[PDB]
C-alpha cells in the first residue's frame, strides 16, 4: 500500500519524498533531523510519514487478475 | 451535533483518503447430476423458458454464460444462466402440462440491495466430476454518516455530520483537526488513558521516535510533558484556537493532540431496510425472516 | 427527546411505521404527538428536558460575569429561532464599550408575568440566601434596581 | 469458447462440454482473463 | 404434534396471532441534530420512496395528484 | 493598508497586514481556499490494469496530482468557470516504478507541476493504459480543487519588566525562536510574529507582572501552495473575485425594487 | 443570486439569499453594522446539510431610510475596500 | 359540556373519512390539504355536526 500522495489533512504532497527519506534512515541517521533536513514543518505532514506500511511487495508477487 | 457519543469528521479529510474501505463477497454456482442421468447444462437463457427471471438483466453475460470482469453489476443483475432440467414431465398433468414440457429457469444473482463492480471468474472441476464456477464482487464504500469508529479506549460512536475544511477550529499553526470529540465523555467514564495518548502521539510525532507505551514499565508519565515542554508548546496540550465561521480566539485553550482510531464494519449500508409488501409465509400469509429471505 | 427512548447515538436502530387508513391516522396526531407527553405518569416531573450541553451552557450564560457585546446579542437571538425588532435594550455597562449582561438575553424567553423563587444545587452559602429570603417574604415587590444588587 | 489463462500462466484455450485441465502445468483450475474492451471509472 | 404447534413459547396465540409480522415500516440507524423542532422526524431519502401513504382525492387536493401521478415514480 | 513582506521562498510567503479588521481578514482567507480554481482530472478511462492495486486507487491518486494552472489564459474571477477540457494520456508496461514524469499532456501548458510522484509499481508483463480527462473546477466541490493553503494570527507585544526573575531566559528563549526583541530600561517587548509557548516558571507571572497587549488590526499572514499558482498570484486573484461577487448584489438589488 | 423576499413591514426587511455563503454574509453583516440607521442586521443559515446556501437576513432601521438603501451603500463600501487593498498589494511587491 | 380527549380523537377520525367518500365540504378550500387537516380545521372553528352520546 504505497505512500499516500497528499497528505490527510493538510494539503502537500509527501510521495516524492518517501523514497529518498527512507534510504537515509537505515545507516543510521536520526530521523528527527531527517524530516527537519526536508521540508516538513508541522506534525500533521509529519505522522504520515513516520508511520507507513509500504506493503505493495508483498502482494505484486502473487500475480493474478 | 457531536453530542452523547458522536463525533464530527472533516470533509476534506475523507476525499484524500482517510479509512476508504474496500468490500468483498464470493458466490459459488455449480453444475449438479441428478440419478437419472440428465445433466443441467449453463447458457444464455432463451425467451420462452418457465420461471424467467425477467429480460435485460442478461446485458453482461457471454455465449457460454460467465461476466467477463469488470462491469458494473448492480441491483438484481444476474451473475451465471443457469438452465435446469424438465424435472417431472410426468406428475400433474394439471390441464396444460402434457405439452409444454419445457425447462424451469434457476440462477444466482446478487443480494437485492447491493452494487460494486466483478473482479475474478473462477472456473474448475470439484471432487467427483462436476464443474463450478465462483464469481466476487468487491465495493468502494466511502465513509459517509453513519459509519461507527472507536478508540481501544471504548469511546465508540457515530459520524455526527462532515463539515467542510473552511468551517473548522482552527489553531495558531498550520494544524486543522479532524476528531472533534465531545468534552462531556472524559471526566465521565473515568478514562485517562485517553489523554495521556493523546500528547505521546505529539511527542513522538516531533521528536521522531516512536514511545514505548507498554504496561507497567512502559514510557512515564512526567518525561512526556517535559519533552513537550521543551520542542516548542505548552506543557499540557492547551493551544489558541480561531473558529473558522466568524474567526476571533476562543476565550480558552483547547486540548488537541493525536488519537489513533479505526474504523469499524457496522456501516449503514447493511442496517438500512424497508419493506412495503413483500413475499409471505405459504402456510399463514404472513412475512418471512431475514433480509437473506 | 433522547431519554423517553433511552437512546444513545453509538450506533443503535429505530424502526418507523406508517398507518394508512385516514381514521388510524387521527388518531395517531391527536392523541399520541410529542408535546402531550412532556411530563410523565411515574412521578409528575418533565421527561422531555434538556441534556449535557444543554445544562452547562447555561451556567455559562448566567454566571456573575457573563458580559457579552453587541455583534454576539445581534448573532445569537437569530440563532434561537426568535423574531425580536430592535429592542435589546438598554447596554446596561458602556464602562468599556456598549455592552449587555448576562441576565437580559436569557429574559426574552420567558412569558411576561412569571413570578418564582427557589434555592437550587450551588448553594454553598446558606447565609446569603437568607437575607434575599427574608425580604422578599415580608416586602412581596420590593424595586428591581435597588436592594436586589445584593444577590 | 474463450482463451483462459490457469494459474501458473499459461494459456489453454479449448471449450466446456466434456474435461477442464491444463495440459503443460497437469493442474486443474482456471481465472478468465480480462477482456480489452474501454470503460470509464470516475475519479472521486 | 399438535400440541407442540399450540403451544411453546412461539406457538398460535402470541407467536402468529395475537403478535403478527407487519408491512410498510423500516429501520436503520440513527444521528443526531439539534436544528429541527421537538417534534420532527428526519426521513431518509431511499425509505421515502418505498413507503406509501393512500390519499383518496376529493376535490381541493385534484390539482395536487394530478401533478403526482403525472411525474412518475423517479422524480420524488 | 500596507504590506510588509518577510519572507519569499519557492510555493510559500509569509507577509503582514496592518490597517483592516476581524471580518475582512475571514473573507480574504476563506476565498482563497474556497474560490480560486485549479485544474484538476475528473474522470480516467481504463484500458487494462494487470497491477497489484484495484481500479478506483490508481484512479483515485490520479484526481490527487497537482497540476500547473496558466493564469493567462482563460478567466479566474467569472462566476461562471470555462469548460476546456484537456487529455492526459498514458502507456506503460513492466517491469519498473512508474512516476508521474512518464504522462503525456495534450497541451504543454498544463503538465504535473512535481515530476517525482509514484503512481504504482510494475511486474513482469503487467501492462497499464489509460486517458486522463481534466477540467476547471473550485475547491468548495470537491477537495482535489484546493490551490493551497492560508493561516493567520494576532500580532502581539509581550512586556517583561526587569523585576521578573530570571528574564534573561526569555531573551535567550525569544532570540533562538526568530522572535524581534527591543530591549529598554524599563522592560523588554517581543514581538511574536509565531507562537510563543511560555515556559513553567513565568505562568503564575502571567497578569502581575508579565501581560500581552495585542496590536489593533495587524495580522501575520502564511500562504503556502503546491506549484499550480505563482504563490503571489493567490491573493491578488481572490481580491479580484470579492469585488466581482460583491458587484452581482447590486445588480439583483436594484431589480427587485 | 436569486433574493427570496419573505416578510416585508415597516421599516423591516427579510429574505433569503440563495448561492451565497458565510463568506460574504459575515462580511456584509459586520460591514451594515458600522451605519448608525440601521438598528438591527443579522442572519442565520438553518440545518447545514439540508440547506447551507440560502442564508436568512433580517434588516430593520429607525425609518429614516429605506432597508434597500440600507443593503445599497453596504455593498458599495466592501468593494471599494477591497479595491484600496489590492493596489496597495500590487504596489508593494517590487 | 367540554369534550375530553378521547372523543375529541374520534369526532376528527369519523369526519376525515366522511369528507374522503364525498360529503360536501364547508369554507375550508386552500390549495391542497390532507382530508384529515381538512377536519381539523373544521373542528376549529366549531361547526362539527357530530354529537356525542353521554350514558349516564
Ligand atoms: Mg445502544
Ligand atoms: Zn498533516
Ligand atoms: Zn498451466
Amino acid at each position: 500500500m504505497i505512500v499516500p500522495v497528499r497528505c490527510f489533512t493538510c494539503g502537500k504532497v509527501l510521495a516524492d519524498k518517501y523514497y529518498e527519506f527512507k534510504k537515509r534512515v537505515e545507516a543510521g541517521e536520526d530521523p528527527g533531523k531527517v524530516l527537519d533536513d526536508l521540508g516538513v514543518e508541522r506534525y500533521c505532514c509529519r505522522r504520515t510519514l513516520l508511520s507507513h506500511v509500504e506493503l505493495i511487495d508483498q502482494v505484486m508477487v502473487y500475480k493474478v487478475y | 451535533y457531536n453530542m452523547e457519543d458522536a463525533v464530527i469528521i472533516n470533509k476534506a479529510s475523507i476525499e484524500r483518503g482517510l479509512a476508504r474501505s474496500t468490500f468483498f463477497r464470493t458466490y459459488e454456482a455449480e453444475e449438479k447430476r441428478y440419478l437419472g442421468g440428465q445433466k443441467d447444462n449453463f447458457e444464455v437463457p432463451s425467451p420462452n423458458i418457465q420461471g424467467y427471471l425477467g429480460e435485460k438483466y442478461y446485458r453482461h453475460l457471454d455465449e457460454d454464460g460467465l461476466i467477463f470482469p469488470e462491469s458494473k453489476v448492480e441491483g438484481k443483475d444476474v451473475l451465471v444462466g443457469r438452465t435446469s432440467p424438465p424435472r417431472f414431465i410426468e406428475e400433474q398433468s394439471s390441464l396444460g402440462s402434457m405439452v409444454l414440457q419445457g425447462r424451469r429457469e434457476t440462477s444466482v444473482t446478487v443480494r437485492p440491495s447491493e452494487k460494486g463492480v466483478v473482479d475474478k471468474v473462477i472456473v474448475t472441476e470439484t471432487g467427483d466430476g462436476t464443474k463450478l464456477v465462483k464469481v466476487t464482487v468487491r465495493d468502494l464504500r466511502i465513509p459517509e454518516l453513519g459509519d461507527k469508529f472507536a478508540s481501544r479506549h471504548g469511546q465508540k460512536g457515530v459520524i455526527g455530520l462532515i463539515v467542510p475544511q473552511e468551517d473548522m477550529p482552527w489553531t495558531e499553526s498550520g494544524i486543522v483537526p479532524d476528531l472533534i470529540v465531545n468534552p462531556h465523555g472524559i471526566p465521565s467514564r473515568m478514562t485517562v488513558g485517553q489523554l495521556i495518548e493523546a500528547i505521546g502521539g505529539k511527542v513522538a510525532s516531533l521528536t521522531g521516535r516512536r514511545v514505548d507505551g507498554t504496561a507497567f514499565i512502559g514510557e512515564p508519565e512526567e518525561k512526556l510533558r517535559k519533552e513537550l515542554e521543551e520542542l516548542g508548546f505548552k506543557h499540557s496540550g492547551r493551544e489558541i484556537m480561531y473558529d473558522g465561521i466568524t474567526g476571533r480566539r476562543l476565550e480558552a485553550d483547547i486540548f488537541i493532540g493525536v488519537i489513533y482510531y479505526q474504523r469499524l464494519h457496522h456501516m449503514v449500508a447493511d442496517k438500512m431496510h424497508a419493506r412495503s409488501r413483500g413475499p409471505v409465509q405459504v402456510l399463514t400469509k404472513q412475512p418471512t425472516e431475514g433480509r437473506a429471505r | 427527546v433522547c431519554p423517553p427512548y433511552n437512546a444513545d447515538f453509538d450506533g443503535d436502530e429505530m424502526n418507523l411505521h406508517v398507518p394508512q387508513t385516514e381514521e388510524a391516522q387521527a388518531e395517531a396526531k391527536i392523541l399520541m404527538e410529542v408535546q402531550n407527553h412532556i411530563i410523565s405518569p411515574r412521578y409528575g416531573g418533565p421527561l422531555i428536558a434538556g441534556i449535557q450541553d444543554h445544562i452547562s451552557g447555561g451556567y455559562l450564560l448566567t454566571r456573575e460575569g457573563a458580559y457579552f457585546t453587541r455583534y454576539e446579542v445581534e448573532q445569537m437571538l437569530m440563532f434561537a429561532g426568535m423574531d425580536v425588532n430592535e429592542l435589546p435594550e438598554p447596554d446596561k455597562y458602556e464602562n468599556g464599550e456598549p455592552l449587555w449582561s448576562g441576565k437580559t438575553i436569557f429574559s426574552l424567553l420567558l412569558p411576561d408575568d412569571l413570578t418564582i423563587w427557589y434555592r437550587n444545587k450551588l448553594c454553598d452559602e446558606p447565609e446569603r440566601c437568607e437575607a434575599l429570603e427574608k425580604l422578599i417574604e415580608e416586602k412581596l415587590i420590593p424595586d428591581p434596581e435597588e436592594v436586589r444588587k445584593l444577590a | 469458447y474463450r482463451c483462459a489463462k490457469c494459474g501458473k500462466e499459461v494459456e489453454l484455450d479449448l471449450a466446456t462440454a466434456r474435461e477442464v485441465r491444463c495440459p503443460y502445468c497437469g493442474s486443474k483450475i482456471l481465472y478468465k482473463p480480462r477482456p480489452r474492451v474501454a470503460r470509464r471509472v470516475k475519479a472521486i | 404434534t399438535l400440541a407442540q404447534r399450540l403451544k411453546g413459547k412461539e406457538g398460535r396465540f402470541r407467536g402468529n396471532l395475537s403478535g403478527k409480522r407487519v408491512n410498510f415500516s423500516a429501520r436503520t440507524v440513527i444521528s443526531p441534530d439539534p436544528m429541527i423542532s421537538i417534534n420532527e422526524v428526519g426521513v431518509p431519502l431511499a425509505v421515502a420512496m418505498e413507503l406509501t401513504v393512500p390519499e383518496k382525492v376529493t376535490e381541493f387536493n385534484y390539482e395536487k395528484l394530478k401533478q403526482r401521478v403525472l411525474n412518475g415514480p423517479e422524480k420524488y | 493598508v500596507e504590506f510588509k513582506i518577510l519572507e519569499k521562498r519557492p510555493d510559500s510567503i509569509k507577509f503582514i497586514v496592518s490597517g483592516v479588521d476581524v471580518p475582512f481578514a475571514n473573507a480574504l482567507r476563506r476565498t482563497i481556499l474556497s474560490e480560486v480554481p485549479t485544474f484538476a482530472v475528473d474522470e480516467v478511462e481504463f484500458l487494462e490494469n494487470d497491477s497489484a492495486l484495484f481500479d478506483e486507487i490508481i484512479a483515485h491518486r490520479l484526481a490527487m496530482i497537482p497540476l500547473t494552472t496558466p493564469h493567462e489564459r482563460f478567466s479566474l474571477d467569472a462566476l461562471e468557470l470555462d469548460d476546456y477540457t484537456v487529455t492526459l494520456s498514458l502507456e506503460a508496461e513492466g517491469p519498473g516504478m512508474v512516476y508521474s514524469g512518464d504522462l503525456k499532456s495534450s497541451d504543454g501548458d498544463v503538465k504535473p507541476a512535481n515530476p517525482n510522484i509514484p503512481i504504482v509499481k510494475l511486474a513482469e508483463g503487467q501492462r497499464l493504459t489509460f486517458n486522463a480527462y481534466a477540467r476547471l473546477g473550485r475547491g468548495k466541490d470537491h477537495a482535489k480543487w484546493q490551490p493551497g493553503f492560508v493561516y493567520y494570527k494576532y500580532l502581539t507585544k509581550i512586556h517583561v519588566s526587569k523585576d521578573v526573575p530570571d528574564w534573561e531566559e526569555l531573551k535567550e528563549l525569544a532570540e533562538r525562536r526568530g522572535l524581534p526583541v527591543e530591549e529598554s530600561d524599563e522592560e523588554i517587548v517581543i514581538t511574536t510574529i509565531k507562537a510563543f509557548y511560555l515556559p513553567r516558571k513565568f505562568e503564575e507571572h502571567m497578569g502581575k507582572g508579565i501581560r500581552e497587549e495585542i496590536v489593533p488590526g495587524s495580522f501575520v499572514f502564511t500562504v503556502e501552495t503546491n506549484g499550480e499558482l505563482p504563490v503571489e498570484e493567490i491573493v491578488s486573484i481572490a481580491l479580484k473575485i470579492l469585488m466581482r461577487k460583491s458587484d452581482r448584489f447590486i445588480n439583483e438589488l436594484h431589480k427587485l425594487a | 443570486m436569486r433574493i427570496e423576499v419573505i416578510r416585508r413591514e415597516e421599516n423591516l426587511l427579510e429574505f433569503y439569499l440563495e448561492g451565497e455563503d458565510h463568506t460574504f454574509a459575515n462580511l456584509l453583516t459586520e460591514t451594515l453594522h458600522e451605519n448608525e440607521h440601521v438598528t438591527f442586521a443579522g442572519y442565520t443559515i438553518e440545518h447545514p446539510i439540508t440547506m447551507a446556501r440560502k442564508p436568512r437576513f433580517k434588516v430593520v432601521t429607525d425609518g429614516k431610510i429605506t432597508p434597500e438603501k440600507a443593503l445599497e451603500e453596504a455593498a458599495q463600501k466592501i468593494f471599494d475596500r477591497a479595491r484600496e487593498v489590492l493596489e496597495a498589494w500590487k504596489a508593494a511587491i517590487e | 359540556f367540554r369534550y375530553t380527549r378521547f372523543e375529541k380523537a374520534r369526532i376528527i377520525g369519523a369526519r376525515a373519512l366522511q369528507i374522503a367518500m364525498g360529503a360536501p365540504v364547508l369554507i375550508d378550500v386552500p390549495e391542497g390539504i390532507t382530508p384529515l387537516q381538512a377536519a381539523l380545521l373544521e373542528f376549529e372553528k366549531g361547526v362539527i355536526p357530530i354529537t356525542v352520546i353521554r350514558p349516564s
